[PDB]
Order: structure tokens, then C-alpha cells, then sequence
């Protein structure tokens, strides 16, 4: 099972998409492909961002009514539980000499507590947070 | 079905974003 | 209804606590004070970095079988509704030249969402956030 | 019945903490 970081749904979106990625995320089977609380917020915040009005707004439409519903039903939140694993991993890594962020370690709680493999660019804190990773910029 | 290209068609309609 | 930030949950454990925040504390009826899943994270990872094992084993037990048990049924998570509140919240602070960083945006969503009045030393990002707060510190 | 008490208690038997 999948739990896709924001720079892997983000990607897709770019101007010129890396064609692996955007190939890799079309073998998944959606039904097996989640979403953290944490990134729909960054990813809604993202959209509320952006400079281009006209862009925005269009944009805000295509996240809520046609990417989202995508998701429905797997958009895992941030609770109490995985508040407990979230501690446990980045002490572990802070007193083994490892980096992990807050924003990185809120996504590696929730894919450890639910057993899912990170897909994300950047597989630094998530190899120190000892949760499966994958890389989709790789084969 | 495909993920991927779902989004890819998104981001082409608006002309690309960086999120 | 209140929402209990991690600066004054945890006055009360620092070696000489502020009167004034103790006292607030104990005016409050339980049924009505909440935490967010964020702040128990927070609480939780702070109490694992502790420096002295014993303390650390002390507390840990406090806060699991003492502390927690407090809020049961009360510890709000970070789910899809709120990223919503929060990409809204985060989003106008930034185009009006509001300063709100992610924890404290994480913190205030919550309480927007759930009508709650946020107990807090650190009052500056939530007042951004359009959401009531408190600071127990004062009067 | 008594939140602050009951936490303050907690920090006086093991010495205080930084939380
Ligand atoms: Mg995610
Ligand atoms: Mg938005
Ligand atoms: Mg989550
Ligand atoms: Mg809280
Ligand atoms: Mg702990
Ligand atoms: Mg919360």
C-alpha cells in the first residue's frame, strides 16, 4: 500500500513532469494509494498560494472536485495513535544522530502506523523514521 | 485508473504549478 | 470550550510553574478542555529526549497513565475538514502579511474547527488565525 | 476536578521538566 508525500502528487502538475513519475503513479491501483490530512493541507495551501488568480481559482475547482475525490475514504489522519509513533521516531533519530522534520515525521507516523511504503523524492528522514520508502525519480 | 496521467492533464490545462 | 496549547500544559511541570497558569488550570471544568493530536506528539517527543533516564521513565509513565487518561475521548485530530481550515487560515495570514508557522496553524485549524478557545503563552500566530485565544499569563 | 494541581504535583515529584 502507498502513502504518495506532496512532492509526488505535486509533480504531475509541473510544467514539464518527470514522464517516470508520472508513469509510475499510473501502475498504482487506486484503491491502494493513500493520503495523509498533512499533505492535502500543504497541497491545499499550496493552491491558496499561488500568485495567478485565474490559475488559482481553476486549480482550487480541479483539487476539491476531481483530484481529492480520487481519495475518498483514504485520507489518513493525524490522531492520537499515530501521535505516539510520531514521538517514538524522531527521538529514536535524534538519539541516534539522524534528521527527521516535524512536517516528514507526521507523514512517516502515519505510514508506519498503517503499514503503507512512502512514495517521496526525498527518502532521507524516512529511511531514519525506519518506514519503507520508495522513489519514483528511480526504477 | 491512471493516476498519473489524470494529474499530468491538470497541470497542462493551467499551464503548470509548482506545489 | 478551550484547546490546551503545549506551552501551558506543560507549565506546570517546569520546577517553579506560574501561579497564575496553575490556578486558570484548575478553574476549568475537564469535560471542556481539549487537545489537539499535535500537542500530544509534541508532549510525547519532549518527555523521549529527556536528558536524566529515570525522569524520563517517571514521566512517561505520568503522562500515559495519568495525564493522558484526562483527556480521553478529547484528543482532536488532524483530519481532512481541518486541512481545509487550515489552508484557508495559513493562506490569508500570508497574503495579508500575517506571520503564522505550521505548528501554530496546525493548533489553530482545530480550534477553528471545533469552536474551541486556544489557551496559549504565545498568542501572536492565533490572533492571525482569526481564532479565539487566551493566554493564561494574564488576567 | 483540579487540572493544574494535579500536573503540578506530576512535575514536583520528579523534579521539574522543560516541556
Ligand atoms: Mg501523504
Ligand atoms: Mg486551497
Ligand atoms: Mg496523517
Ligand atoms: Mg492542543
Ligand atoms: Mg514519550
Ligand atoms: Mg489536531
Amino acid at each position: 500500500m502507498i502513502l504518495l508525500d506532496t512532492n509526488v502528487i505535486s509533480e504531475p502538475l509541473r510544467p514539464q513532469p518527470n514522464e517516470r513519475v508520472v508513469a509510475w503513479l499510473d501502475s498504482l491501483i487506486l484503491e491502494d494509494v493513500y493520503l495523509s490530512a498533512i499533505t492535502v493541507a500543504e497541497l491545499r495551501l499550496g493552491v491558496a498560494l499561488l500568485l495567478n488568480g485565474k490559475k488559482k481559482n481553476v486549480l482550487h475547482e480541479r483539487l476539491e472536485q476531481s483530484i481529492l475525490p480520487l481519495f475518498a475514504g483514504r485520507i489518513l489522519p493525524f490522531d492520537e495513535p499515530v501521535a505516539a509513533i510520531y514521538a517514538q521516531i524522531r527521538s529514536y533519530a535524534k538519539t541516534h544522530g539522524k534528521e527527521i522534520a516535524a512536517a516528514d515525521g507526521y507523514i512517516a507516523a502515519t505510514a508506519k502506523q498503517h503499514s503503507l511504503t512512502v512514495a517521496t523524492r526525498d527518502t532521507g528522514s524516512f529511511f531514519a523514521a525506519d518506514v519503507a520508502v520508495f522513489n519514483p525519480w528511480h526504477l | 485508473v491512471r493516476l498519473g496521467s489524470m494529474l499530468a492533464s491538470i497541470g497542462q490545462e493551467i499551464g503548470g504549478v509548482e506545489l
